[PDB]
């Protein structure tokens, strides 16, 4: 089975502002792993065209404990649906809250608009992030963060090459 | 459509195409749905001819994307001494501030081009422009630890 | 099964990078529901790339389906090594969906995947592999469905080498 | 379909032997997808010269090799009790359906570029401190008196050139696929 | 445990933090279960205003890690040299030898800190010393082709 | 034989005079045409060159592309064995199977000492290839300012 954005989707998640991006992520649950592809377009902003000192995009995709995205806050829930406990990354393997372990991060390059001269490093991190006081928690979650650090993209869109992954699912 | 041909051949560096595309009655001022102008391109991949053949045919040289980034930021920011003279003598706006007022000289001395810092100096930058976050091209040398660039900014 | 479309794990000359059969391309498809799971490798046999020859930088492959997603004839993989594991399934599964990556629409980002392989498996050896999906461009027969190999190494001299690279993996989403 | 995962678990006990008994946790996840293997693999040692890497250490390696049913050939180097079919004994699915194909990847005295998956890696999953992993497939031929093996996959982990000294060594994960032997 | 947070400031070079910790009690010889301390962490990293404090507070200027790594090791390798004179100057081992026979000598040497290597053998570094194939610092630089380095040693 | 070819690659200087004793042949060569001369050259390994031509090695040996080993120690920057080769008569002139020559790969790949030797040694500085591009062409088009000037 497949949880996905549709292959083409609609703005559908925010890089800095509602609505600035198209994220395309697609998930197929291969028994315990999750086959992954996935790439973004920046289409309004301060990434299209990448403008200023500019260096690094992110987005954090949070869950509920069903595996049901915790609001249409980052991600649309629109474009978010099967074409979920089984789809979320594995605990065991990718402790909540603990981004830092090197193994729930899942680290290579990318490429500004498919252009090998063009890299851009993608952290995926699985289950990094921690809630605390009154902020409600997830109980899973699916980090992009982008990266060019010392390279000069400015008036380029930030327009990614396509990328695939996996991970052990939770279930 | 003369535009979107004119908007690829300044980004590939078809100084040619780009000759005849302008004796082809192709607009100066298209631009695309970002809001970059074949200028824009011309100054980011650094043809010097292009940025030529455009300003001769009209170019609106301060033209803004949708950023505020002008075709000045883009030559100081990427290093391209040249092409930062040419604008100027087309009336290229030293002090034009981008959507968070990043201006021509922060971006020159963030990606450490003096030799385009100096230039930007004599023809009136401001150096005490400040971004939103309140650091000017002063803080810049002390963050990114150049020097040089400390003692030129004077 | 019927879910695999391959040129076998162990292709006789089956391609042609710049003269006929000059290379062996090792590519396996395996549908997983909506997307594609493949592994490819390349290794040339004879010709300019083997041994790597002159000021020679890059190669590359142009595979190009019909609208049954079958391959094109005069295709410059040879239709003998391209097969349905033993059987024959439906070729459209295995093609790349086009709403995701449209036709002729080759130089977007998205329909590209791109990554460094390395030559001999070596790792001081790296050659960019750039894969394209439904890039291409008739003007020829037309092709509904593509799927293009771009390898480069420009800025290494690796004159003397046999063009053989390590293999790698990607996915894709599957236009049905 | 716990019968399609050969692994260590998500989350093994020290269970592999870098350069001595059990100092590291291999992660390693192989999931049988018909006619190709999807793994997904990480490494941390736990003691020893790279925990923290010390001296001028700049490499590791792991072989893991498995006889001619696919069953790994001694407790030597991967630990058998983190390594088996998900929530299974030996006798609840077919090892050789996760080997390296033979005639893709062969045993012979020959070396084979298609062999090898070669990418970075990344220690404390910091894009800044890269580590190039070479996986092998059938990359081994015992000759002497060395005990033979039907198959194997072998990780080698390299960082010529860069000082993590202090560092521990544990990496970002990585995922990879082969073709599968049946 | 302000231990574990006095590691992780000291590692993440927080020059103002490690203080605030310092100031508020935190121990300047906590240790990881790899044996590591603080003032590993910052000659590590290469921050001297952190190794400078912690030293002032009592830090163990020879606390070993489980392999007989010492701060000193980690700052002639890595390349710190005024980290290196500051351990020297509070009394770092200058022949300290990790499990297989190292010294920071040895490790100056194989990444090429010619200026550390001089440092060092002012102190006492002893050339003799032997890693695990039988191999000195000066066998190293004749290996690896360092003219300058073999002729500091011989 | 092939065990020649093996340790001129992988650059075994002692091997391969061990394997030169034996009378393993210094023109043995692998099914791509490439002999112990081109491992050696393409490497850069000096002595294993110098053996390997003492004992007959054919300087001018050609691999299925027509690249001699002097294409290779001219591209690849290896100047003492573009002399050494030199001594031995290599073709100074020699064009693989497009029409390039040693000039034209030691210019592409900016390395002027061994321009500069090959001139003195009678290369023609006017060979063209596909694009009937020369060693000059090549200097203002890789926008190389002192190749230009060595090209007088």
């Amino acid at each position: 089975l497949t949880l996905w954005t549709t292959p083409a989707p609609s703005p559908n998640c925010r890089l800095n502002a509602e609505k600035d991006a198209k994220l395309t992520l697609v998930l197929t649950k291969c028994g315990s792993q999750i086959l992954a592809t996935v790439s973004v377009l920046a289409v309004k902003g301060s990434l299209a065209p990448i403008s200023g000192t500019v260096q690094s995009a992110h987005l954090i995709i949070r869950f509920d404990e069903n595996g049901v995205l915790l609001n249409n806050s980052f991600l649309d829930p629109e474009y978010w649906n099967f074409r979920a406990v089984g789809f979320m990354p594995n605990l065991s393997a990718y402790p909540k809250s603990h981004g830092k372990t090197a193994k729930s991060n899942i680290v290579s390059q990318v490429y500004l608009n498919g252009d090998k001269t063009k890299p851009v490093t993608l952290t995926i991190t699985l289950n990094g992030t921690q809630e605390t006081g009154d902020t409600t928690p997830s109980a899973y979650s699916m980090s992009f963060s982008w990266d060019w650090s010392g390279h000069n993209y400015i008036n380029e869109i930030f327009a990614t090459s396509s990328y695939t992954f996996s991970y052990i699912a939770q279930e | 459509d003369l535009g979107k041909k004119l908007l690829e051949a300044a980004r590939a560096g078809q100084d040619d195409e780009v000759r005849i595309l302008m004796a082809n009655g192709a607009d100066a001022n298209a631009y695309d749905h970002y809001g970059r102008t074949p200028l824009h391109m011309a100054a980011a991949v650094g043809h010097l001819e292009i940025v030529e053949v455009l300003l001769r045919n009209g170019a609106d040289v301060n033209a803004v994307d949708t950023n505020g980034t002008t075709p000045l930021h883009l030559a100081a920011s990427l290093g391209h001494l040249e092409i930062v003279e040419v604008l100027l003598k087309y009336g290229a706006d030293v002090n034009a501030k981008d959507a968070t007022g990043i201006t021509p000289l922060y971006l020159a001395a963030y990606w450490g081009h003096l030799e385009i810092v100096e230039v930007l100096l004599k023809h009136g930058a401001d150096v005490n422009a400040q971004d939103k976050f309140g650091k000017t091209a002063f803080d810049i040398s002390i963050d990114i630890g150049n020097e040089d660039l400390a003692e030129i900014l004077q």
